């Protein structure tokens, strides 16, 4: 059989920069390689077929090259909506195999994380639970620290961090820090505080609220 | 007095090239490379040679030895060996007929191509013809093209809708009527074999000079042509890539055994007849050895000749030559290979010498095929026959024409497969098996070694002895059992044959076999005395 | 134009079987091979096999031989894929994609089918409105949210006001814990439309066939 190998699982590029993804096959393939673009949450979209030929409905900024074993997918002008995972696939020998997939992460300037803390709703308090939320929106890069404080003490238990994928408009990551607690423990404390440490600034962004009817 | 002793060959090289000519045919060209590249690639050489040495060569040399020693026909030799098995000689006579019904129609196709190749622009290049559909899509045409399930190439369209006109038939059920062009082609074929067989071995031995030497020339031209083609290394790679795991399959060996048998074709009586008209003092061991080595090496180089062009064809397209080599049969040469040589400079040349090469391959084999039966009947009914040879030859030939009339139809190709797979193959193996068993066990392999000892001056080795006693009847027995066990569902041109076809096939498979047990019944029913007495006198040969 | 509409998500117990449909439209159905590609979570694409709509010419993969069974119907132009002996590995997203015979590219794909193979009970999601406090500082923009807690499987859809508008919605991925998933959604909308107009988040769980709508209240 045939093994389509994409040695680089991740590739970093910037908006407008020239990016090129490689593709290594098991044997000689001549010019029988197709490139697909799969955006997060969508079906794989055919961009290139037969090494260099473009499919209909594909912009001029997408090109393909290579003949033999090593093949290259080239984008001259990377856009914010070009954020996707690109696959290479052979189409000559049965069975048809795919590449490992090269996720294209976009590099941009740093962005200050908008942090917003949220108190447990009454609908959740009725059930007998209480979760304090801490949203971190529009920041870059992905690496960011999140520290919790129930009453000045660093809370570490019951904390869940959820990182979203990069954005397709401004290329900014966004994460959610969730602190789930019981109702009894929630009604024994007042001022909740969540803080975030990013490389944008040395001083962590601190958000706080009061349980006493805000 | 009078005629008495039979005629002899004009020269050693004539009959050497004659038996080489019979040995080498179409199947050598396309069958072996396919079964080879499919079954473990180059590794297929390992069992194939074995099945040759242990299986093919002993039967070949035994048949040849009997032929040169007894100088009798396929029917008359059993009279002086084992009379009860005289029916064997008859069985073959029927078999050949079944073979001669489709074998010359293929050459008729190649002839239609040959006469259709005299035009400056070959028909299967363009789509603007009277037989092409709207599906016909060809090259030197708009690019970016994307093939469709229903789309068809101009070569496939040409072979399908014109020379075959197979679209005019719904299958085996309704296949009529007849394409008169192929009738004229095969008529011309029966004429060119008529004028190459009617006088006997003197003429055949001279026509073979051309019909057996030219194919190697054409294979050399297509060889150096296919070698100079870009990306031709793909077909050779796919052709000789070793897959030793495939050697673990119990099937492959069978394919190899069946292949070497049906490309050497021993015990068919043709080699017997060709050996009959030779010098008693003349050696035949070296003959058989080399001769075989020719049908085989010839197959080996033919592999390159095919897969170089198939490699280039897989280069202009997109690789995995197997895909361009999925269908095995007449379509590999008449469609793929033709469309392949079509996209080459001076394509008329390679086309003419190509199809001419096909006809040239079939001609000699056909010569010998009829020759064996003719010799058999003439030796069986001497005086009763030979008033003229052109009379009996004319009879059997026109008989083969009427037999091929079922094959000259639109769905004729279908029949070609039905007769090639179901009818001939099992039975010949069967009659070859019965023949080998009868020569090795009934006549006694000891007295046979005494006959060879009187022939060449020395007794044949213990290798040939053990091969004749055990290894060869086991070799045929293997293919017999493996065949019967797994009759093949067979398909042609997006059309699966009906479930009942095999039944029909078995009929065509048994209609030739019914003569020998009924002849044993005729003999044992006619021979007086007891079963042991009549069967003992029926096991014992002619005293005079 | 050319559309390949597959079937909805399926939650099935291990050892059972599951069938996926694929309504093809916008082209001549008999003019193209119908393929099926498997995609595991975080893994690459995996070709299961194709089928010829004319005669049901199925061409499978050695890795999927006896694992998948492709069928086709011309009377409705719909291709099916059946899976037996379901394991945790089969828990993947499946696509049905059109392809010509040459060159063999996958031009049009389906929207996908989420398959979950687990004996876990279908658990309905808990929708809790995530509203800002009354002591927060209202700036040029306000961020809102809705919390989805405890559901199975990962099949869930959170929409905002019938998808109008949603040019600033950050949806956070689901996290698995104790056999139940949990996710959250946020939206950044200006202060000139809140709390004046009506803003409501809609949580839909197709596997449990439930739909809870919650309006944000300060
Ligand atoms: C190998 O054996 C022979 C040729 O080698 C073929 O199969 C064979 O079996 C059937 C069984 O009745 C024969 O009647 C037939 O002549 C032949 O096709 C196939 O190619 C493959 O089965
Ligand atoms: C040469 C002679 C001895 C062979 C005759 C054997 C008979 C029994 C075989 C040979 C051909 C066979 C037939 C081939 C064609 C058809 C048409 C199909 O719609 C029904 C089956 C049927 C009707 C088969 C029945 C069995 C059959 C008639
Ligand atoms: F059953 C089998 C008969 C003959 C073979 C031969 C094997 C070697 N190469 C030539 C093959 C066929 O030769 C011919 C050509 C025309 C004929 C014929 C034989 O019989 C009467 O009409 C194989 C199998
Ligand atoms: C092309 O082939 C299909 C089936 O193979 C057939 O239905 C169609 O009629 C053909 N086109 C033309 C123009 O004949
Ligand atoms: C490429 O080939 C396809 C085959 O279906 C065709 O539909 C398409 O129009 C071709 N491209 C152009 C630019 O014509
Ligand atoms: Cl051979
Ligand atoms: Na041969």
């Amino acid at each position: 059989d045939i093994v389509m190998t994409q040695s680089h699982k991740f590739m970093s590029t910037s908006v407008g920069d020239r990016v090129s993804i490689t593709c290594k096959a098991s044997q000689d393939v001549s010019t029988a390689v197709a490139w697909y673009q799969q955006k997060p949450g969508q079906s794989p979209k055919l961009l290139i077929y037969s090494a260099s030929y473009r499919y209909t409905g594909v912009p001029d900024r997408f090109t393909g090259s290579g003949s033999g074993t090593d093949f290259t997918f080239t984008i001259s002008s990377v856009q914010a909506e070009d954020l996707a995972v690109y696959y290479c696939q052979q189409h000559y020998s049965i069975p048809r195999t795919f590449g490992g997939g090269t996720k294209l992460e976009i590099k941009r300037a740093d962005a200050a994380p908008t942090v917003s803390i949220f108190p447990p709703s009454s609908e959740q308090l009725t059930s007998g639970g209480a979760s304090v939320v801490c949203f971190l929106n529009n920041f870059y890069p992905k690496d960011i620290n999140v520290k919790w404080k129930i009453d000045g003490s660093e809370r570490q238990n019951g904390v869940l961090n959820s990182w979203t994928d990069q954005d397709s408009k401004d290329s900014t990551y966004s994460m959610s820090s969730t602190l789930t607690l019981t109702k009894d423990e929630y009604e024994r404390h007042n001022s909740y505080t969540c803080e975030a440490t990013h490389k944008t600034s040395t001083s962590p962004i601190v958000k706080s609220f009061n349980r006493n009817e805000c | 007095g009078s005629q008495g002793e039979r005629e002899t060959w004009g020269k050693k090289v004539d009959f050497l090239l004659s038996v080489i000519g019979y040995a080498v045919d179409l199947g050598n060209v396309w069958r072996f490379p396919y079964i080879c590249a499919q079954n473990g690639g180059g590794a297929f050489l390992l069992p194939y040679t074995i099945m040759a040495i242990f299986g093919g060569i002993p039967l070949f040399y035994m048949e040849l030895a009997l032929g040169q020693y007894h100088r009798n026909g396929c029917i008359s030799i059993w009279r002086k060996i084992c009379p009860i098995f005289k029916g064997i000689g008859y069985a073959i006579c029927i078999i050949a007929f079944y073979i001669a019904s489709y074998y010359n129609t293929i050459m008729a196709w190649a002839l239609y191509y040959l006469i259709s190749s005299f035009t400056d622009q070959l028909p299967w290049t363009s789509c603007k013809n009277s037989w092409n559909t709207g599906n016909c899509t060809n090259y030197f045409s708009e690019d970016n093209i994307t093939w469709t399930l229903h789309s068809t190439s101009p070569a496939e369209e040409f072979y399908t809708r014109h020379v075959l006109q197979i679209h005019r038939s719904k299958g085996l059920q309704d296949l009529g009527g007849i394409s008169w062009q192929l009738a004229l082609c095969i008529m011309l074929i029966f004429t060119v074999i008529y004028f190459s067989i009617w006088k006997g071995v003197k003429t055949s031995g001279k026509v073979v000079w051309v019909t057996a030497t030219f194919p190697y020339i054409a294979l050399s031209v297509l060889l150096v042509r296919g070698a100079t083609l870009p990306g031709a290394w793909r077909g050779v790679l796919f052709y000789l890539k070793p897959n030793w795991q495939k050697l673990l399959e119990t099937g492959v060996w069978i394919d190899a055994a069946a292949q070497i048998f049906f490309s050497l074709g021993p015990g068919f009586g043709v080699l017997l007849a060709f050996a009959s008209y030779n010098k008693f003092n003349n050696n035949c061991y070296q003959d058989a050895l080399v001769t075989s080595v020719v049908n085989c090496m010839t197959s080996f180089v033919s592999g390159f000749v095919i897969f170089t062009v198939l490699g280039y064809m897989a280069e202009m397209r997109n690789e995995d030559v197997s895909e361009v080599a999925k269908d095995a049969g007449p379509s590999l040469l008449f469609i793929t290979y033709a469309e392949a040589i079509a996209n080459m400079p001076a394509s008329t040349f390679f086309a003419i010498i190509f199809f001419l090469m096909l006809i040239t391959l079939g001609l000699d084999s056909s010569f010998a095929g009829l020759e064996g039966v003719i010799t058999a009947v003439l030796d069986e009914f001497p005086h009763v026959w030979a008033k003229r040879r052109e009379r009996f030859v004319l009879a059997v030939v026109i008989t083969c024409f009427f037999g091929s009339l079922v094959t000259l139809t639109f769905g004729g190709a279908y029949v070609v497969k039905l007769l090639e797979e179901y009818a001939t193959g099992p039975a010949v193996l069967t009659v070859a098996l019965i023949e080998a068993v009868a020569v090795s066990w009934f006549y006694g392999i000891t007295q046979f070694c005494r006959d060879v000892k009187e022939m060449l001056g020395f007794s044949p080795g213990w290798f040939w002895r053990i091969c004749w006693v055990a290894i060869s009847p086991l070799f045929l027995l293997f293919i017999i059992a493996s065949f019967l066990m797994s009759p093949p569902q067979l398909r042609l041109f997006q059309y699966n044959y009906p479930y009942w076809s095999i039944i029909l096939g078995y009929a065509i498979g048994t209609s030739s076999f019914i003569c020998i047990p009924t002849y044993i019944a005729y003999r044992l029913i006619i021979t007086p005395g007891t079963f042991k007495e009549r069967i003992i006198k029926s096991i014992t040969p002619e005293t005079p | 134009e050319v559309q390949l509409q597959q079937s909805g998500p399926e939650l099935v117990k291990p050892g059972a079987s599951v069938k996926i449909s694929c309504k093809a439209s916008g082209y001549t159905f008999t003019d193209y091979y119908m393929n099926w590609v498997k995609q595991s979570h975080g893994k690459s694409l995996e070709w299961i096999g194709n089928i010829n709509p004319n005669n049901g010419g199925t061409s499978y993969n050695q890795k999927f031989k006896g694992k998948a069974t492709l069928t086709v119907d011309k009377s409705s132009t719909t291709a099916y894929m059946e899976l037996r002996s379901l394991t945790s590995e089969d828990s993947a997203v499946y696509y049905c994609t059109r392809s010509p015979v040459r060159p063999y590219y996958f031009d049009y794909w389906g929207q996908g089918t989420t398959l979950t193979v687990s004996s876990a009970k279908t658990t309905p999601p808990s929708v809790y409105p995530l509203a800002p406090g009354c002591g927060d500082t209202t700036g040029s923009s306000v961020t809102l949210g809705c919390l989805v807690k405890g559901y199975f499987p990962e099949s869930v859809t959170v929409t905002w006001n019938s998808g109008s508008l949603s040019s600033s919605v950050h949806t956070f991925p689901a996290l698995l814990q104790s056999g139940l998933y949990t996710m959250s959604s946020s939206v950044t909308v200006p202060s000139s439309t809140w709390p004046s107009q009506t803003v409501t988040c809609s949580v839909a769980h197709p596997a449990s066939s439930t739909t809870v709508d919650k309006k944000l209240e300060p």
